[PDB]
């Protein structure tokens, strides 16, 4: 694991000792080698986890998601690019800076072994975060929605980090595979109950619920791309990953204690969709969307099924993947047009042709389509929700007509219609962004081709 | 909690049981992150001070990396002696109560009726 | 390297955290004992010095 | 004996709410500071005379020095108060709560 | 509800709550007189919690 | 940018808590989560009561 | 001022906590607490304006009265006892009382309410010698009768101190009465961990001093009296920013800055003597108080308030920054996370 | 020092290099079961120190 | 007052509701008393009949609050037999929440008071069913 931290550390003297005229050309290229690098442990050819450390693991689960975190960094780095060339050069090495420490950090975190360990790297990456949103965000919004990104994460952590020291003073040891081994059954009290609720209240903060769910469109609205590109493709399936990670040490009283939770999802996903529907934002529909799919992805790990764990993985990383190449395609119309008025630009087939096909290619895969990996996530996570109880199938059935809707609606709105002749300032296109679209969508195809990788722990 | 120990000199930073522990290596990562330390505290004074970051106060940040490294090892050496005399003292207390610490027998996987929950 | 050096890799591992979990708890208990009747090393609070009691003949015989 | 050093701490109790009490007057705020002071000096002295302590009989000396030197500084600063406002009033001299 | 009832229910409302408290802590006049008065009551009340626990 | 603003950052501002809102607001969010909890708690209990007492059989249910 | 009068007054601030950590005779550690009081207010005291009047005169009422009482609770030991230092079986009410008197001393809730009225009206240097020197030398007499505690009245008091503390710097903008209080929250975490670990109360001083010493450091560099005064610094020493606002996160106890570890620790050995309701409650208003940290990081660092002409003025001229001090003390107080098992003791 | 200017693009590499080194140094630091597993437990082979490094 | 407070914890809940009631009537009014001797003390009145009036509010809300919340809890263990239930506490701190509320005269107090007053009384009847020390003496 070293062997991919340490490249990403020393990419931070690299940033800062380049030349300024040299700067984005080296971090990039040699952020690409270091997910080239990262690609090294899928070698997983026995059942046995890679265990490289005292301190530092490998899994099925963590594999995928360290992956496309190192897979992320250079394309936040080119996505980020454009809206920072009028800008001191200082400003632009320290924004890379933010974007090369959210990188290790949360590889650090995928792969870590310890539970504590685990959280401290969680608000290690709460932090530059809070300082990409709030610095370089456009808006006066930013700063309230970093408030509420930063405080909803804290109130969520603190009762995890109190049931982590709990664990540990209970247990003695709080690594993962310790506790997997010889956990141990609760004899289901009312402690338990509490113990439960504060070890899942952070996570189901993080990945959103249909409650504390405020804090993601605004921080999404008032980021920069980049800001929503790490936000959309990680931190929520941190907060999944976590769940994963810490179920396992709950087994007997998560099979009544979990009911609240799958019905706030299943109803969640419904609302968020139709807020999708009827929203005039282009980020904020994209965050409602992302709500609705770890909506999802919160319903599968509740009811903790090896199909929905299995769906659960391939809805994460296949969401990741299509909702950062959402936010790309809106960030480009943005730099465009300086407005994130939906209803504004509308005729953009006409005048941006390939654009429109990874428009097209995106929304595709934004609902579910079946040589898709999103369609495996999504109808795994439906089997086993329908396993669970006959009657979930209503409100599956219910979300995927809304998410059909609107995303077509997004399509025909956006790129269909008559052009808005107005509009002058329509630059053709940038080969940078042309080339974001495509290293978006190109490993979706490549993970449909070969869906394997993404199947989590269960099979 | 250990200040009230037998042969407990006072005000005394290595006592001469201290001399029978393996010193650190001097090249391990509490010392690298100790010399890492000092030299972003040089490089941070230079730019605090508007001078050139690494081009300017070579002797000074030499002096920075150096002093870190120094004061690091000696307290990693103290640490040392700590943590060691804390796990011979609870050996030891081990040894003399062996009523209130009984090796407990586990028994196997074939006599204990694990409750089983199933997730239908 | 081929799939027993993880295997035998992890197995180092978790004797190592399963002798650091037995060694906390025994930490812990060690550590209660001591505060509940200190008899051991810790836990040694102080006391009045033998070594300026004035043991000397007094101006008074009943002393 | 018991009764004294009964009516002694109850002489510091009332003293210390003189000093709690605040009417009007630095002046009387010190006032009651050293009418605490002197108690636990007749306090000290008693408890030591019974006791023969006169290895210790240099306490009450101790505590009426530095008593003094805290009367002295209390002093100073209300011909400070003084010269600032000209009245010595303690609901006078408020203009720190913001 | 996003935007009316759920901010209505957990962040403004805990907002509104410590502002409202935070108001009421520093509500303070700069009077001494009234901070030793608190300082007695303070002194009361550690006299009767030890008269009580014991 | 009036219907924008008048549709996203101004609602807040203008709400006015009223009964008739409160007990919208209470029915909506809570009303389809009590019913939906009753449907499914309904189900599971008829489901792991049939499962307990044998009436249930997974015909070739091998994987879940 | 005058060198002889300097030198005196400074020795004696810095021989009155000595004598109290260094005497076992508790009369000679309240000697050394009328030693600090009585050398400190002269340095309060010196720009002879009303506000320092005021300051050095509820200084002066404040830690005289506590004294008092904590001479009155040494009398009373040595009346019932014979010596001169609680041993272990004198009365509890004298503990309690020490306690209280102590807690005066130190200005934690609800005894608090002085701290940040001195602190305001008093230049930022006096300020940072008050609220890091000063408050050594009733922790170590509080660390002496480490046993012996009325755990009940400790944990009230760090609760109502983390809480006061907390909404006390939410409300103020006032930079000094910011660091009271969380002096004043600091303080109550210490006297918290103060019955269970005494080293754990020194760690959690240690690491308050060495994050406040270089905060005060850069206040004093500009002389920024308020939240717009230190907001205009991107203009006045831009340099400072990034250390500035990585000291406010370690003083709210984000990971992985180094003021998580006192916390982090303070939790732990609370789950350990098993008061989980205290530790969630400190750890919630540890949150509000990093609340007020992060309004404070908005206005210096994230955004960029708007600035006068004459600043114009103050780029062109020249500036000094203490070697050795700040940027130590302020990378020791950020960067020192995984150092954690040498830290605690 | 014959190239020069453009020095920094060996940091990276010279990360990578270390990194591989550091997991060298973890495997060598574990070491235990060489052979002491109950899956593998082979012979030591006439000429063979260990079973892997 | 301490065997009065213990006194409540005699009999088990649904038994001898006028005297668990009383008791948590009592000690609201201490509380009351020493919130408004701190509120006289920090913020004083314009008058000593103002002084007395604020105090006599203050005493008397927190006495209906405790009243309320002993009663209900009370009437909700005799109404459903379970006495060893939380959600008892619940709905009694609820109701002492919605009291809080009518004294202020204004629902969005009566809605917050009884939201975290219940979370409050039902930690605390979770606490003393399962052992939960409050203050607890150093052990390691
Ligand atoms: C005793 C016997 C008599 C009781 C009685 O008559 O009760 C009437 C009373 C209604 O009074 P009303 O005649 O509507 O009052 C109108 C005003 O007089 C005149 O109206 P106004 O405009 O002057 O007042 C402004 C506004 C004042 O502003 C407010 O009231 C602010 C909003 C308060 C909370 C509203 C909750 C409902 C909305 C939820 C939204 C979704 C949440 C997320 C999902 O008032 C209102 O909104 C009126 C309704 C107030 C309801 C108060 C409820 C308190 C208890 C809450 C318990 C917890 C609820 C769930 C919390 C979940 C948290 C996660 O209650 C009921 O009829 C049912 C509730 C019974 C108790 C439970
Ligand atoms: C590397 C990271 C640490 C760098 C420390 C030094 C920082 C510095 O001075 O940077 C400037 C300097 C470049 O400045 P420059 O372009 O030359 O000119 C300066 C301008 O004139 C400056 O213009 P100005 O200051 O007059 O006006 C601009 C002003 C305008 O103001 C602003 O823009 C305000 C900005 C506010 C937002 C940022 C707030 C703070 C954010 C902190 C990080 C948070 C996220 C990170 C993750 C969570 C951390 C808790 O300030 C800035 O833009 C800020 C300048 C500093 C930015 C860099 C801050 C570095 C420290 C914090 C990050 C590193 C620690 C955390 C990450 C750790 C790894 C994951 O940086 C470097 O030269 C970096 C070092 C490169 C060489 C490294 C060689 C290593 C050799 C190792 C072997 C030898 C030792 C062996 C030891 C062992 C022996 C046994
Ligand atoms: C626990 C052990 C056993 C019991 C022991 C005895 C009881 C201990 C109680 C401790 C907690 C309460 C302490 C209250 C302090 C004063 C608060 C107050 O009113 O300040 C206003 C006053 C300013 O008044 P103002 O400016 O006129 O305000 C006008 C209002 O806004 C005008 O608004 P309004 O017209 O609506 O006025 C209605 C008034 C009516 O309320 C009152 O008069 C106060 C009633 C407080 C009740 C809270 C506890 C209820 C317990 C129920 C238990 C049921 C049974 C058990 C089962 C369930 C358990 C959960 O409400 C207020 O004044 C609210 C003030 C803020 C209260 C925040 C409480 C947060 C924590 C709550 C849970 C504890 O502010 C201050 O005095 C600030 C400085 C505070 C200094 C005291 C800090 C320490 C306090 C705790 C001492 C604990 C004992 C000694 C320990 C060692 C000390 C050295
Ligand atoms: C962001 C989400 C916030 C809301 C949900 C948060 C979780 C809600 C449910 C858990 C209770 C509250 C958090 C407790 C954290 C520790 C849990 C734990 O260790 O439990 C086992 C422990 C019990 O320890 P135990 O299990 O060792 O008990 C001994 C048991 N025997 C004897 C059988 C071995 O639970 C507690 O101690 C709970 C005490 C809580 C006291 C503080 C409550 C504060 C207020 C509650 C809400 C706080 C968050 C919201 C704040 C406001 C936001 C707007
Ligand atoms: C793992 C975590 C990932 C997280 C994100 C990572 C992003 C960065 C990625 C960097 C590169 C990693 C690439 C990972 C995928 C590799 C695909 C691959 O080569 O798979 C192997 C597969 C043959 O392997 P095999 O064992 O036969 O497959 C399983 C059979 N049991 O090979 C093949 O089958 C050949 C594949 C290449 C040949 C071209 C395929 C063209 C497919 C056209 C599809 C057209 C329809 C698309 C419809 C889309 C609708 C939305
Ligand atoms: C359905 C699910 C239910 C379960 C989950 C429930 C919990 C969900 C998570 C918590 C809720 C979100 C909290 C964070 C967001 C709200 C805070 C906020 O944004 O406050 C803003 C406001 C200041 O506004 P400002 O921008 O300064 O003003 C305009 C320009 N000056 O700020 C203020 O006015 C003051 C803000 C104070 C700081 C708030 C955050 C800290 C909260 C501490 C909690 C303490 C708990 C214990 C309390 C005591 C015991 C009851
Ligand atoms: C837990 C949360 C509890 C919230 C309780 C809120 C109760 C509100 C009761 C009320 O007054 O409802 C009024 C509402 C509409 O009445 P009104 O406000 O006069 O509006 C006229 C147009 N319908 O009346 C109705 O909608 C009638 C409903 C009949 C069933
Ligand atoms: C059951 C729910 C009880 C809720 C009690 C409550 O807090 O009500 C708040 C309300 C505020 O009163 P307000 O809106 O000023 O109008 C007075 C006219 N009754 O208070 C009231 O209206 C008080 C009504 C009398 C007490 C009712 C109990
Ligand atoms: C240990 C026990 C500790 C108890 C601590 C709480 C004590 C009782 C509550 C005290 C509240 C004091 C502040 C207040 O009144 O907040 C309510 C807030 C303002 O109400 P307003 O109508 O503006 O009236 C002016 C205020 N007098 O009104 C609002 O913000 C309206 C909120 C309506 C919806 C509330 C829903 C629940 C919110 C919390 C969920 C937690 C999970």
């Amino acid at each position: 694991m070293l062997k991919i931290i340490l490249p990403s550390l020393m990419l931070l003297p690299l940033t800062w000792l380049s030349s300024p005229k040299k700067t984005w050309t080296n971090v990039t290229s040699y952020s690409f080698l270091i997910s080239l690098t990262s690609l090294t442990l899928l070698w997983q050819t026995d059942e046995n986890y890679k265990n490289f450390s005292n301190m530092f693991s490998s899994d099925p689960l963590s594999t995928p998601l360290i992956i496309l975190t190192a897979w992320l960094l250079p394309l936040m780095l080119m996505a980020s690019q454009n809206h920072l060339k009028k800008d001191n050069n200082v400003l632009q090495k320290l924004y890379i800076s933010m974007l090369i420490s959210l990188q290790i950090l949360l590889i650090m975190t995928f792969s870590a072994t310890e539970l504590i360990m685990f959280y401290i790297l969680f608000e290690a990456t709460l932090i530059p975060t809070l300082i990409i949103i709030t610095r370089w965000g456009n808006q006066t919004e930013r700063l309230n929605a970093g408030i509420y990104f930063l405080f909803y994460t804290l109130i969520g952590s603190i009762p995890l980090l109190i049931a982590l020291i709990l664990i540990q003073n209970h247990v003695g040891t709080l690594n993962l595979m310790i506790l997997s081994f010889t956990t141990h059954t609760l004899d289901a009290s009312w402690s338990n109950n509490l113990l439960w609720l504060a070890c899942m209240m952070a996570f189901l903060i993080k990945m959103p619920l249909y409650g504390v769910h405020l804090w993601l469109p605004k921080a999404h609205v008032e980021a920069p791309i980049a800001g929503s590109m790490i936000l959309a493709a990680i931190l929520l399936k941190l907060g999944s990953y976590g769940m994963i990670r810490i179920s396992i040490i709950l087994d007997p009283l998560t099979k009544y204690m979990a009911y609240p939770f799958i019905l706030l999802s299943l109803w969640g996903m419904i609302m968020t969709s139709s807020i999708c529907l009827r929203q005039t934002d282009l980020k904020s529909l994209i965050a409602y969307s992302s709500v609705s799919h770890m909506a999802l992805v919160i319903a599968s790990i509740m009811i903790q099924t090896p199909w929905s764990f299995m769906g659960a993985t391939m809805l994460m990383i296949a969401h990741g993947l299509t909702s950062s190449l959402l936010f790309c395609l809106a960030n480009s119309n943005y730099e465009r047009i300086h407005s994130r008025t939906m209803i504004m630009a509308r005729g953009l087939q006409m005048v941006f042709p390939l654009m429109a096909t990874w428009w097209l290619m995106a929304s595709l895969a934004n609902l579910a389509l079946p040589p898709s990996i999103n369609l495996m996530g999504e109808l795994f996570i439906t089997m086993s929700l329908f396993s669970w109880s006959n009657f979930t199938i209503i409100l599956m059935g219910i979300n995927i007509i809304i998410t059909g809707m609107y995303s077509m609606y997004m399509i025909i709105t956006t790129q269909r219609g008559k052009l808005t002749n107005h509009m002058i300032n329509l630059q053709p296109s940038h080969t940078r962004e042309l080339t974001l679209m495509a290293l978006h969508m190109i490993p979706l195809i490549l993970l449909t081709t070969s869906p394997k990788l993404i199947t989590g722990l269960t099979m | 909690m250990m200040n009230g120990r037998p042969g407990h000199e006072p005000l005394k930073f290595l006592p001469d049981e201290a001399r029978s522990l393996p010193p650190p290596k001097l090249n391990d990562p509490r010392l690298v992150y100790m010399g890492l330390l000092g030299y972003c505290t040089g490089l941070m004074d230079n730019m605090l001070r508007m001078r050139p970051v690494m081009r300017a106060g070579l002797h000074r940040q030499l002096l920075f990396v150096t002093s870190f490294v120094f004061a690091g090892y000696f307290y990693l050496k103290r640490q040392n002696y700590l943590y060691a005399v804390k796990d011979h003292d609870m050996f030891g207390y081990i040894k003399l109560h062996p009523e209130d610490f009984p090796e407990k027998e586990k028994k196997t996987y074939a006599e204990i009726l694990e409750p089983f929950h199933p997730v239908r | 390297d081929g799939p027993e050096k993880n295997y035998e890799k992890t197995l180092a591992i978790l004797q190592i955290e399963s002798e650091k979990a037995e060694l906390r708890l025994k930490e812990q208990e060690v550590r209660r004992l001591m505060r509940a009747r200190g008899d051991g090393p810790w836990y040694q609070f102080p006391t009045p010095e033998k070594e300026f009691i004035d043991h000397s003949p007094k101006a008074t015989p009943d002393n | 004996m018991p009764s004294t050093f009964f009516n002694l701490t109850m002489a510091f109790s009332l003293s210390l709410l003189g000093t709690l009490m605040f009417r009007s007057h630095l002046m009387s705020t010190l006032l009651c500071l050293e009418g605490m002071v002197l108690s636990l000096f007749i306090m000290t002295s008693v408890t030591s005379l019974n006791s023969n302590s006169m290895s210790s009989m240099p306490i009450p000396i101790t505590i009426l020095v530095f008593a003094a030197c805290e009367a002295a500084v209390g002093l100073a600063l209300l011909v400070k108060v003084s010269n600032t406002y000209g009245t010595d009033y303690v609901q006078n001299l408020n203009l720190l709560q913001c | 509800l996003d935007l009316i009832w759920l901010e209505k229910t957990i962040p403004k409302s805990t907002s509104t709550l410590h502002t409202n408290m935070t108001t009421l802590t520093t509500n303070q006049k700069g009077l001494i007189k009234l901070y030793f008065m608190s300082f007695l009551i303070n002194i009361i009340l550690i006299i009767i919690l030890y008269s009580i626990n014991l | 940018i009036r219907w924008t603003y008048a549709r996203s950052a101004n609602i807040y501002p203008n709400f006015r808590p009223t009964p008739k809102n409160s007990l919208l607001g209470a029915v909506a969010g809570f009303g389809p989560l009590i019913f939906w909890y009753y449907v499914f708690k309904t189900d599971r209990d008829r489901k792991e009561r049939l499962i307990q007492e044998g009436k249930l059989d997974r015909k070739f249910n091998i994987s879940y | 001022m005058n060198p002889i009068t300097l030198a005196i007054i400074y020795f004696t601030i810095f021989l009155g906590p000595v004598i109290t950590m260094s005497s076992t005779n508790l009369m000679l550690m309240w000697v050394g607490l009328e030693f600090s009081l009585l050398a400190i207010i002269p340095m309060l005291i010196n720009k002879k304006n009303p506000r320092s009047t005021e300051a050095a005169t509820k200084y002066f009422v404040t830690q005289a009265t506590a004294s008092m009482i904590i001479l009155l609770a040494i009398v009373l030991n040595y009346k019932q006892l014979g010596t001169w230092m609680f041993q272990q079986q004198t009365n509890g009410l004298i503990l309690n009382m020490t306690l209280m008197a102590l807690s005066m001393k130190l200005g934690l809730a609800p005894f608090h309410f002085w701290l940040p009225e001195v602190t305001q009206g008093i230049p930022l240097h006096m300020g940072l010698i008050l609220l890091t020197w000063q408050k050594i030398a009733p922790l170590s007499i509080l660390i002496q009768i480490y046993p012996l505690l009325n755990s009940t009245i400790i944990l009230m008091l760090a609760i109502t101190s983390i809480f006061m503390g907390a909404w006390g710097g939410l409300n103020q903008t006032q930079m000094r009465k910011i660091m009271a209080y969380s002096s004043i929250a600091h303080m109550g975490w210490m006297l918290a961990i103060l019955p269970y670990n005494p080293s754990l109360t020194l760690l959690n001083l240690m690491i308050y001093i060495i994050l406040t010493a270089p905060m005060f450091m850069a206040l004093m560099l500009n002389n920024s009296m308020t939240i717009n005064s230190i907001s205009l610094l991107w203009n006045k020493t831009p340099a400072m920013l990034t250390m500035i606002s990585l000291m406010l996160l370690s003083l709210g106890g984000l990971p992985p800055l180094t003021g998580f570890l006192p916390k982090w620790i303070i939790i732990t050995e609370l789950m350990k003597n098993n008061c989980l309701i205290m530790a969630t409650l400190m750890a919630m208003m540890a949150l509000l108080n990093l609340f007020f940290y992060t309004r404070l990081i908005y206005s210096t660092s994230l955004t960029m308030f708007p600035t006068n002409n004459n600043s114009k003025m103050m780029t062109h001229q020249t500036k000094t920054k203490p070697n050795l001090m700040f940027s130590t003390l302020a990378i020791m107080s950020t960067m020192t996370l995984p150092l954690a098992p040498q830290l605690i003791t | 020092q014959l190239l020069r200017e453009h020095w920094v693009h060996i940091l990276v590499p010279a990360g990578f290099v270390f990194g591989c080194y550091l997991d060298r140094k973890d495997d060598e630091k574990l070491t235990a079961f060489r052979n002491k597993s109950m899956l593998f437990q082979r012979e030591l082979r006439p000429n063979e120190e260990v079973t892997w490094k | 007052v301490k065997r009065f407070f213990e006194s409540y914890h005699e009999v088990p809940d649904g038994t001898q509701c006028h005297r668990k009631t009383y008791i948590t009537t009592a000690l609201g009014g201490i509380c009351g008393i020493i919130g408004s001797a701190y509120s006289v003390s920090l913020n004083p009145a314009d008058s000593t009949l103002e002084a007395v009036a604020r105090v006599g509010r203050y005493t008397f809300t927190a006495a209906a609050i405790g009243a309320m919340f002993g009663l209900t809890t009370c009437v909700s263990a005799q109404v459903r037999e379970k006495p060893d239930d939380p959600l008892n506490y619940f709905i009694g701190g609820c109701a002492g929440g919605l009291t809080l509320g009518a004294r202020t005269h204004s629902y969005g107090t009566a809605a917050m008071g009884c939201v975290y007053m219940g979370t409050a009384a039902a930690l605390f009847k979770i606490g003393k069913l399962e052992g939960w020390e409050l203050f607890p003496t150093p052990k390691v």
